[PDB]
RNA sequence: UUGACAUUGUGAAGAGACAUAGUUUCUUUACUUAUUCAAUGAAGCGGAGCUGGAAUUCAUUUUCCACGUUCUAGCAUUCAAGGUCCCAUUCGGGGCUGAUCCGGGUUGAAGACAUUGUCAGGUGG
RNA sequence: GAUGGGGAAGCUCCGUUUCAAAGGCCUGACAGGCCACCAUCGAAAGGGAAUCCGGUUAAGAUUCCGGAACCUGG
């Protein structure tokens, strides 16, 4: 974990996110140290104090540098952006989604993985979504999720064909290699 | 070594009197005394009228053509100490003194490098210091 | 004096009022530190009949301990909790 | 030799402001002024105010910090604080 | 006027920096304030028994004021007055040879708690005063019952320092009055008639009512909206 | 791994036993103060109020919604300018608004079950 | 690896900014106002302010001597 730039986290559920939206901007797109997926240095304007607040989102596919993100609850449905899951209909594919609102993401984070909203419980707000494993699960709407798949799908298809590549792989995350 | 040195001379008060404000001075002392202050004040009057013609020029131009030692204070300025030619004589009973010694000695204080130039300025608050009601008066029912 | 009017009352440790006060003070003492000081007791007669005398030099600390035995579980900790405190 | 943190010597180590001097003395403007005139020391002008006050040509006073070192051990100050306690 | 213009900002939701607002509702207070506000809150919300909250129902302004205006005539002698009394009476017993009763009798309130409760059950009191604000409340809960039993006209004053003001101690938590100069006998006797007017019928309703059934504003608004919808 | 004691609160009904009336057996929900979980430089929680709008009115609003930001790799900070009223002129000091009013529950989840302290079954290198 | 704090019968332990009143200013008439961290230790081979030559001794020199430059802070 020498080179790990930062946890692939979300913004916090502040007043802007909760009663509106905010425009936040990407500055670069960088490869994580020992991760199947890339990340994104992405910056906002802290609305309580005069400075540009950095954030570290996970890099869904399709997103390029020099891009904006309107985001919060009143954000238009577009790739890269984020919403709490109540405003969207069923079928909107998302990723990096939260278990509880403001936990900054547990589910649907790994490379080329996603989740699929299929249902709503709008009264007594929840939202129905399938996992990559496929286990159905219904969660509150106020928690959030980023649009689109994690970039890098098809990392798994390539074989490795020699042991040194696996040693270079598993030097980075954890010494769980060579295995008996 | 530092406590035992005399202060700095910001803009110069003189202890000596002009010897024209002098209970029937010599008339030349009287004349030069009025003359110097006349020069000093007409300079201020000319720059005043410069501001006046400036202001009226700008007021014309708004409408005419088209459109589509610290503390920001020096020593407080000295005021006039003069009796005019009519109100001066013998029969000392006539004598009305003139000039406020408070203003003048305070100018001496600020001038001789003892004190900083200042207002006494009255109160001030930044925020509202909100009022609301006690628990007890709120819930007496 | 009030000595007996307190003593004979604080023996009644299950009345509604004393279990109310117990529910109050236990929460207070939970939120305060483990060891701490109150500048006047909650049981003055019961202090005054141990050797307290309210003058300059006599001090009251209040204190907190877990309940339960010596876990190494079923070893039973011959030190009394009173002594432990 | 542990490069020497520019703004801490000479001008910025003898000239100190009202505000910092009453951060030191903890007491008041008014007792600070009563003390000033009673033990009379007077404000000064330094040769470079910007380099004294760290960039800043803000108009203010400076009091020859050695004089404050003198003012600390002074019997009258105890008496003023006793006036406070009496009140 | 023309040279200056109206800027006005739009703070909006996102398109500005926010200005400085009141946040006293939002701060990290210290632990002792977060204790000692919650304590009042808890004693409000909880269903207190009626052996307590025969406190919490107490004197009015003018009654209390005339009470203290009376008691502030009969104080104890502070030590200054005592030492003057001593340097008088030493000469008085050296020359006049009295029994140390050449000096007159005192007429003063009697302010120790154990003194008070000893005098009660001899019925050597005509009015006693009681302070509501004592967190070691076990000291005080038995007093109105006991005073009722011995038929003495008790009274629950609000404020204990208020009672200390008339003994020259910080706190007394009681005061009593047993013997008075004649010139306030009617004052005292009528004061008793105000006090029992304020208490004798209130005794029926203090005890049949478990105080502190109160909620906070959010729960109150919740149940109000529920009753409104239903 | 299951059951018991206490922690352990307040509620409304039903069935009841007792002196119209308080004392406790259960079935139901319904709640917050205890406790538990999490986060935040403990910043916008809850309520009411304006503005406008659907709303179909069975009179008057029963109501319900919105209540400053979207093509674009920028910038916003010195109690904020402006309006308004005092001051004592002056170099500018102060109030209200601009920026709605009230509570205090920091914000949610959970809540008499959890849990924690202590006991008793099945299994069991 | 301290302190806070919490456990531990206890020697001492978990933890390293977190259930903390942690610290200093800036004008300006004792009152107003802003800021937000958290210790500290650990590299003579990592980062890093700046120097060369000649001569010299029994023995050392980017160290002394002779000459000539540079860095930092005043």
């Amino acid at each position: 974990t020498r080179l790990r730039q930062g946890a692939a986290k979300l913004r916090t559920l502040d007043y802007a996110e909760r009663h509106g939206y905010i425009r936040g901007i990407v500055k670069q797109i960088v490869h994580d140290s020992g991760r199947g997926a890339p990340l994104a240095k992405v910056v906002f304007r802290d609305p309580y104090k005069y400075r540009l607040r950095e954030e570290i989102f996970i890099a869904n596919e399709g997103v390029h540098t020099g891009q904006f993100i309107y985001a919060g609850k009143k954000a238009s449905l577009n790739v890269g952006n984020v919403l709490p899951l109540g405003s969207v209909p069923e079928g909107t594919i998302v990723s990096n989604v939260e278990e509880k609102p403001g936990d900054r993401g547990a589910l649907a984070r790994a490379s080329g993985n996603y989740v699929i909203i299929i249902g709503h419980n709008p009264d007594e707000n929840k939202t129905r979504v399938r996992l990559p494993s496929g286990a159905k699960k219904v969660i509150s709407s106020d928690a959030r999720g980023v649009i689109g798949v994690i970039a890098g799908g098809g990392r798994v298809d390539k074989p490795l064909l020699k042991a040194g590549r696996a040693f270079h792989k598993y030097r980075l995350k954890r010494n769980s290699w060579p295995k008996t | 070594s530092t406590l035992d040195i005399e202060p700095i001379a910001v803009k110069e008060f003189t202890e000596i009197p002009h010897a024209g404000k002098s209970y029937n001075p010599n008339n030349k002392a009287w004349s030069e005394l009025i003359n110097k202050e006349y020069k000093e004040e007409k300079a201020r009057e000319d720059e005043r009228i410069a501001l006046e013609k400036y202001k009226e020029r700008i007021r014309h131009l708004m409408e005419t053509l088209d459109d589509n030692l610290g503390t920001k204070y020096s020593v407080i300025d000295e005021r006039l100490e003069i009796k005019f030619s009519d109100e001066l004589s013998d029969s000392l009973r006539k004598l009305k003194p003139e000039g406020n010694l408070l203003y003048d000695t305070v100018r001496k204080l600020q001038s001789s490098g003892k004190v900083e130039t200042r207002v006494p300025v009255r109160k001030g608050r930044k925020y509202k210091q909100k009022i609301t009601e006690k628990w007890t008066h709120k819930d007496f029912k | 004096g009030a000595y007996k009017y307190l003593e004979e009352l604080q023996r009644k440790k299950q009345s509604d009022v004393l279990r109310f006060l117990q529910r109050v003070r236990v929460w207070e003492y939970r939120q305060k530190n483990v060891i701490h000081r109150a500048a006047r007791p909650t049981r003055p007669d019961k202090a005054r009949r141990l050797g307290y005398k309210a003058k300059q030099g006599f001090v009251i600390y209040r204190v907190r301990v877990r309940r339960g035995n010596r876990k190494r579980n079923e070893l039973k900790y011959q030190r009394s909790l009173r002594a432990t405190a | 030799m542990r490069i020497k943190k520019k703004n801490t010597r000479g001008n910025a180590r003898n000239f100190i402001t009202r505000s910092q001097a009453v951060r030191k003395l903890q007491v008041s403007l008014a007792d600070f002024r009563r003390l000033c005139i009673f033990k009379g020391i007077y404000p000064r002008e330094p040769r470079n105010k910007k380099k004294a006050n760290k960039g800043s040509t803000a108009p203010t006073t400076f009091y020859y910090a050695k004089d404050i070192q003198y003012l600390m051990h002074e019997p009258v100050l105890a008496k003023f604080r006793e006036h406070k306690t009496f009140a | 006027n023309p040279l200056t213009h109206s800027t006005p900002k739009n703070f909006g939701i996102g398109q500005a920096v926010q200005p400085k607002r009141n946040l006293s509702r939002y701060v990290k207070w210290p632990e002792y304030v977060r204790v000692q506000r919650q304590k009042k809150i808890l004693s409000i919300r909880l269903k207190v028994p009626p052996t307590i909250a025969q406190f919490q129902y107490t004197l009015d302004r003018n009654t209390a004021a005339e009470t203290f205006k009376l008691f502030n005539k009969y104080r104890p002698e502070t030590a200054a007055e005592k030492k003057e009394r001593l340097t008088k009476e030493a000469a008085a017993v050296a020359e006049g040879k009295s029994k140390q009763d050449a000096s007159p009798k005192p007429y003063a309130v009697k302010y120790g708690l154990n003194h008070v409760v000893a005098l009660i059950e001899n019925k050597k009191a005509k009015l006693v005063l009681i302070a509501n604000d004592v967190d070691p409340i076990e000291l005080v809960v038995f007093l109105p019952a006991l005073c009722k039993k011995m038929g003495v006209p008790y009274a629950i004053v609000k404020g204990k320092a208020r009672l200390g003001t008339l003994v020259n101690q910080k706190t007394s938590a009681v005061a009593a009055l047993t013997e008075v100069r004649a010139e306030d006998e009617a004052a005292l006797a009528k004061l008793v008639s105000t006090i029992d007017a304020n208490f004798a019928d209130k005794y029926d309703e203090v005890k049949k009512h478990w105080g502190g059934g109160i909620l906070g504003n959010k729960a109150q608004a919740k149940m109000d909206k529920r009753a409104k919808n239903s």
